[PDB]
């Protein structure tokens, strides 16, 4: 596999190059928010982001080596985690706010517009603060996002070993980055652990978000796109 | 499934 | 605190000695299961295990926290902790879950309860992973302590406490690495294995969230009388 | 208050 022969520096380059663009929301400043219109905005955004994510995944080294059924499974498992880590990442430099889009920057008080959403906003904001405290770097971020893609659905599955070889490569890459940044040997394993433990919190937020989204759907609050409906469906 | 189709195009 | 002054070997010893006892089920193996029967056994077991888990007080650094913070961490992590314990002791029983020495359930018995086989499959998958990695007892106690201190650490004038917990977490990382070095793993193999273990904590979080939802559904349906303790633990997640 | 509170204070 080409992915395994990739050096650390080549891994980082490929991942950085595969980064999706920051998309705009359909935010209309002429109207006040309602529970329905805010859910509409956020879900419309997630939908357009998903298209970019699917194409980003194809560029994550090792991903295209999998069967279509496996690619489908990994993305179905990880899509919301991936959206959330992206959101937390771009919100880093905006203390107290979630930068869903350049034209959609929301604080926790705006989250209250939607029943039960402020709880999710609070968790996302907390994660964003953590990134900011750790001074998370872009190179580390893209590694973490790829780990989420490969890992989240790997155990709910040869190819298994292939995915693990790739994940090991990403670990080597993370260590490489930290050493290159001047971290001592001990600091390297300490930071590696801090970063990976964040993924546990990202998983938690995804599960909570999935329940909330499903809840909104089942109350006919917002119409979800066919794609989003199927991604959501995969979790039940 | 839509996702399955999109992973090819 | 003493937690930070512990050597790696002293940390492992402390964690090993703090391990809870392995409880038995009231299971009577001369009587077929029913959905209610099954849930009763598992929840009764979980309730008794919870009392013993509150082990927590012996996790280095935990006793340093406020009663409020201790409550928060346990409320957040309790089912993850039960599950990793379950997966650990099921390691050498491929295809089975060792809830207790006298209650060894295979996958199909998950179907005894609606929606539970899905949970069983996830636990079994994690067990196979532990088996594949040849997870060691010393590493397991480290992982379980990390879960206790990490799971609710971001759900918190008291920034000094959160930083203390992070220092303790770093020490446990040092301890895991120490065990791997002692086991003869190269530097590259140490980092790789550390990553592998911590990624499993993502799946354990996932299983806990799923199990919490399942436990809740069984509650609302009144298909089983849960202890007051269990109800309060469950209530904290909703 | 909470049973958990009581258990923590009474831990052995
Ligand atoms: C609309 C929701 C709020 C965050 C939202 C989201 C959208 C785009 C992102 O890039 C990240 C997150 C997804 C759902 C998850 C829970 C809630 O229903
Ligand atoms: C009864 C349930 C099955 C496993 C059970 C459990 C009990 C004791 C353990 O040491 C681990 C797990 C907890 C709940 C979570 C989902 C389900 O309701």
């Amino acid at each position: 596999s080409l992915a395994l022969s990739l050096t650390a520096d080549q891994m980082v380059s490929a991942l950085l190059d595969a980064e999706p663009p920051i998309l705009y929301s359909e935010y209309d400043p002429t109207r006040p928010f309602s529970e329905a219109s805010m859910m509409g905005l956020l879900t419309n955004l997630a939908d357009r982001e998903l298209v970019h994510m699917i194409n980003w995944a194809k560029r994550v080294p090792g991903f295209v080596d999998l069967t279509l059924h496996d690619q489908v499974h990994l993305l179905e498992c990880a899509w919301l985690e991936i959206l959330m880590i992206g959101l937390v990442w771009r919100s880093m430099e905006h203390p107290g706010k979630l930068l869903f889009a350049p034209n959609l920057l929301l604080d926790r008080n705006q989250g209250k517009c939607v029943e039960g959403m402020v709880e999710i906003f609070d968790m996302l904001l907390a994660t964003s603060s953590r990134f900011r405290m750790m001074n998370l770097q872009g190179e580390e971020f893209v590694c973490l996002k790829s780990i989420i893609l490969l890992n989240s659905g790997v155990y709910t599955f040869e190819e298994k070993d292939h995915i693990h070889r790739v994940l090991d490569k990403i670990t080597d890459t993370l260590i490489h980055l930290m050493a290159k940044a001047g971290l001592t040997l001990q600091q390297q394993h300490q930071r590696l652990a801090q970063l990976l433990l964040i993924l546990s919190h990202i998983r938690h937020m995804s599960n909570k978000g999935m329940e909330h989204l499903y809840s909104m759907k089942c109350k006919n609050v917002v119409p979800l796109s066919d794609l989003l409906l199927e991604m959501l469906d995969a979790h039940r | 499934k839509i996702l399955h189709r999109l992973l090819q195009d």
